[PDB]
């Protein structure tokens, strides 16, 4: 056990992140998935045609 | 033998394996470790003060095993509809399908919102789990050993209520077997019962005699999970099971 | 292929298994099951006694069941629930005789605390026109449960791996038992920390999945005998034998 | 500080008395083959307070201990007096075994005669024999189950009777020190099952 | 079904039993985690909520 | 040396409490003060706790528990080896008779 | 030279001999008598079984004879008349429990055959002013001769080779007594051909040959004891343990 006597951080608390912000922003959540990794996936016929 | 195959008629073709869900929904689910590490409820309980609690009187406690709890229904009145409808969970399902275990436990105990009085939590590696009757949540009436109050020298941790009311543990496997028990246990040797649980956590308030009012008949809900160590050794067919969308609905 | 010529020694080949001064034949090869892997020794860390394995006389087979498997035993039926370390033992004593009689038994009579490995050998003489299965199971600690009274059924036995006797065969079931107890030594005699259950490391059980099955004129009993080795063994805590008390008749 | 640093010092423990006439089997001594071996004082408290050896008090903090213990016996002796006994362990003996015992059934386990000649001192290593890796503390906090006995027991018995001459004394004190062995560890810390006699005080809470 | 009827000697049975053992083949594989339909029989007690 | 808690973020102070004293180390055992500069040698120093509360707040403050821990903090080196005194069991102490 | 120092821990040099879990220790130096040198093996003759020495168990000493040795004895005098490989089992029949309650003695009932050596310590107890001496001799097959109940004094015991015991000293005599017998093995139980006279190498006889001397208040008596080691041994012929039967009395 060293002490660690430095000083510490002195934020600001928000209660929520962004509802506006959309694009350059990883967005953390409460993911429901089993994998923390995890992301759906798109197969060769469940392919996305449509932009 | 078990997995013997003799003749293998096999009409199919090949069928792409997809991974356990990998391939589709981007995670496997083949080892049934990683699942197993998924929060169960354990138990749950209403806060109920029996005698006048000094400050080191433990609220109530519970031994720590992997196994499930003697799994409380409730009272014939008021039966707590989880473990009344939604039998068992997972884990003592899986853990029904193995003998021994060797590892440590989780456990992110939920207080109330209502309480604010600062939490302590005792791990005691020392307790025997005297049979599957009494494996269960104690509510602690007056004190008469040791049994009943905080301790000095066992590991502990304080969940202040007011900045969070969860505390969340990582129970070590402190025993002196190889593993311990796996199945419901009828404690037949007398040592046999040093291994069975992980230890006995008791949590208890620091409120005195006048802040127990607002405890009484609160909900503390317990959950757990099996913390990376985790290891179930010997493989032991399951037991009957019982099918849940055949119990009977509550008829009007 | 195929070209059967019989003599007066017989047709078929016999395999043997020989032991210290003990040679059992069978003409049948073995459905073996080993339901864990071979168990290191463990004396390193809770002894420093003088610890030898007495394998001239430990690893010998000895008899320990036998019993009649009739056509009037119904489908779900126990044959023979043995506590095999105990029942190396409960066999002699209900030979009306000691432990010591036995050499196969002697330092069980001396030492304190036991670790090894369990061959057994479920031999059954069985007619070529009779029809049925057992199956040998073994379970690690059967008395330390509570709901294996109901689990005690030859659908519950037959998920964990297990060796089938079928009748028509005559078949041999070979069973290698390694050490998993929850402590590494299962004491031998009442021991300070436990009396009650000693040196019981699990239950094999025989149950029956199909009976027997025959004419009128058919031959009715089936005769079915276990053997049982103790070969990877190790003895500790040298005691007196005055210690060491007779074990529960069951 | 450090428990092998603790646990390796002698601590007298018992003081034996080994008379002349004691026979070739009398018992001096059957304490138990763990660190809690015990010396109580014959005081006047209504809590009784007693000594032990420092294997004890820091193997008191652990939930479990293994491994060998070490007893010195320093019997007190001119080189005029000559004896010999054996001190043997039994491993495993349960409270209704402790009776029946004699010399001879301490000699079927491991034991060690001593001459006493010239050299009267000598440390007899307890081994550590049980089925369990480590072994579970003997008094535990005031609960009174899990309270575990002790693996195995050491025994002293008179071999060869004390033959003293007619200018030296009849009687010897034996002393036996305690200390936890090269192999001796404990792991999990728990409540202590001692207290300390700064403050002896208890309050009885009866309800009436 | 059965194809051809059995025809058993007349010194043996004309019964046998048929033992059917289910295994996950080697292409078997399950994969999102719900609530089990399952329940153990370690406390088979069920509690009736009727509002009588 | 002093700091404050507030008790509406977090009512836990967690302090590292340093070895002020002139001495080359402290005594250890139970402490009869038989020299006068001795007793500047047993305690690292005398903590004070203190709330900042008026007299009208003063009333939710009467009969609340205060608890207190402690470890040894890295820096702690007990010297000379001195045996252990006579201990009390536990587990022998009456239980509450009803 | 000649610097006597003691201390709390005393003045001399401790010796050893450790065995299997039995160590006894003595102050002074043995007085060695080996009758004979060391046995070879001779199972190669007459065994097809399995044959082991149970070293783990067999080698540790035992006290197979203790005797108050007083000075009311006179000069030719037997204190001791041990039979050795029967005196280790009827020492134990004189404790009142079996042969397999002990572990040394555990292969004697199981095995029908033993060939071994034996070490013998007889560690006497006398007081530095007391005066007198035993010998410890070794007589091969005592009781297959008519003629020894005239050889049995000293002056016919001192003329093969022997240990002596006297009682300034304090003496140990250790006593190598490998085996010689006419046969190469002897039989622990009733055998076709011979059924009397079992297990019998021969006879450690005790006798006196100058008795203990002392003042008026010197202490009297003087206890002996012996411990027996069966180091270099073999068992074979293994058979039941109710074949074997109690050892004569004597
Ligand atoms: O609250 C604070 C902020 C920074 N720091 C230190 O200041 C340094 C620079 O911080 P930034 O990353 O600029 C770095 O050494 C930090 O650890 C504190 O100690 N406390």
């Amino acid at each position: 056990n060293p002490s660690y006597q430095q000083s510490p951080r002195h934020f600001v608390p928000t209660g929520m992140h962004s509802l506006a912000l959309g694009t350059n922003l990883v967005e953390p959540l409460h993911a429901l998935r089993l994998d923390a990794a995890g992301t759906t996936q798109h197969p060769v016929g469940c392919a996305p045609d449509e932009d | 033998e078990e997995s013997r195959n003799t003749t293998v008629l096999d009409t199919t073709t090949t069928l792409q394996s997809s991974g356990f869900g990998r391939a589709f929904f981007g995670e496997a689910f083949n080892d049934l470790k990683t699942l197993m590490r998924r929060y169960q409820l354990y138990g749950q309980l209403l806060l109920s003060v029996t005698t006048d609690k000094d400050i080191d009187h433990c609220m109530f406690t519970f031994p720590c095993l992997p196994q499930g709890l003697a799994l409380d229904i409730g009272s014939a009145g008021s039966p707590h509809e989880i473990f009344n409808r939604c039998r068992d969970g997972i884990i003592p399902l899986i853990a029904s399908g193995y003998r021994f275990y060797r590892g440590d436990l989780r456990y992110k105990i939920v207080f109330p919102s209502n309480v604010n009085s600062n939490i302590w939590v005792q791990h005691r590696p020392d307790r025997r789990l005297e049979g599957w009757s009494a494996a269960k949540i104690v509510n602690c009436d007056a004190v008469s050993t040791g049994q009943g109050v905080y301790n000095h020298g066992y590991a502990s941790h304080i969940q202040i209520t007011r900045v969070n009311n969860v505390i969340e543990l990582e129970v070590p496997f402190y025993n002196a077997t190889c593993y311990n028990y796996l199945q419901a246990f009828n404690a037949s040797s007398a040592a046999s019962s040093y291994a069975v649980s992980l230890g006995e956590i008791s949590v208890g308030f620091q409120a005195t005699s006048d802040d127990i009012a607002s405890i009484v008949n609160k909900p503390v809900t317990i959950y757990y999970s099996i913390g990376d160590g985790m290891q179930f050794s010997q493989w032991v067919g399951y037991q009957p099971m019982m099918i849940l969308d055949q119990l009977p609905a509550p008829v009007v | 292929m195929d070209n059967p010529n019989p003599g007066p020694d017989g047709e078929g080949e016999v395999e043997l298994e020989k032991d210290s001064n003990v040679v059992l034949t069978t003409q049948r090869d073995p459905s073996t099951s080993i339901p864990a892997p071979v168990s290191v020794k463990w004396s390193r860390w809770t002894s420093n006694d003088v610890v030898d394995d007495y394998a001239t006389i430990t690893s010998r087979w000895y008899q320990i069941a036998e019993f009649v498997w009739s056509k009037d035993d119904p489908f779900d039926k126990e044959l023979a629930r043995l506590i095999l370390p105990r029942a190396l033992l409960s066999s002699i004593e209900a030979n009306s005789d000691a432990i010591c009689d036995v050499p196969n038994t002697i330092p069980f009579k001396v030492h304190a605390y036991w670790r090894g490995d369990m061959e057994v050998r479920v031999q059954i003489n069985s007619n070529k026109f009779q029809v049925g299965q057992l199956q040998a199971t073994w379970y690690y600690s059967d008395h330390e449960n509570l709901n294996i009274s109901s689990k005690r059924s030859v659908y519950g036995f037959s998920q964990m791996d297990h060796a089938l006797i079928s009748a028509s065969a005559s078949n041999e079931a070979k069973l290698v038992i390694p050490f998993k107890h929850v402590y590494p030594f299962l004491p031998t005699r009442i021991v300070p920390d436990w009396t009650t259950g000693i040196l019981d490391m699990g239950a094999l059980n025989i149950r029956v999945i199909a009976p027997l099955r025959m004419s009128a004129t058919g031959p009715t009993t089936c005769n079915v005998v276990v053997f049982i080795k103790l070969n990877n063994s190790e003895f500790t805590g040298t005691s007196s034998g005055k210690f060491y008390a007779s074990q529960i008749r069951a | 500080m450090t428990v092998s640093s603790i646990a390796s010092r002698y601590g007298l423990i018992r003081r034996v008395q080994w008379k002349k006439d004691h026979a070739k089997g009398s018992l001096l001594l059957q304490l138990d083959a763990d660190p809690f071996v015990e010396q109580r004082i014959e005081g006047t408290n209504p809590i009784s307070l007693y000594w032990f050896a420092p294997v004890g008090v820091v193997s008191s903090m652990f939930m479990q201990w293994r491994g060998s213990l070490e007893y010195r016996f320093d019997i007190i002796a001119s080189q005029f007096h000559t004896g010999r006994l054996i001190v043997g362990y039994v491993p495993g003996l349960t409270a209704s075994l402790q009776l029946q015992m004699d010399y001879m059934k301490l000699k079927s386990s491991s034991y060690v005669v001593f001459d006493l000649q010239e050299s009267n001192s000598f440390t007899f290593e307890v081994p550590y024999v049980s089925y369990r890796p480590w072994w579970v503390r003997k008094y535990g906090g005031n609960y009174l189950p899990s309270s575990t006995d002790a693996p195995s027991t050491l025994f002293m018995y008179v071999q060869v009777p004390l033959i003293p001459m007619e200018a030296v004394s009849d009687t010897i004190d034996i002393n036996v020190y305690v200390r936890g062995g090269s192999s001796f560890e404990v792991c999990v810390p728990v409540q202590p099952s001692l207290g300390l006699n700064w403050n002896t005080d208890f309050i009885l809470r009866n309800d009436e």
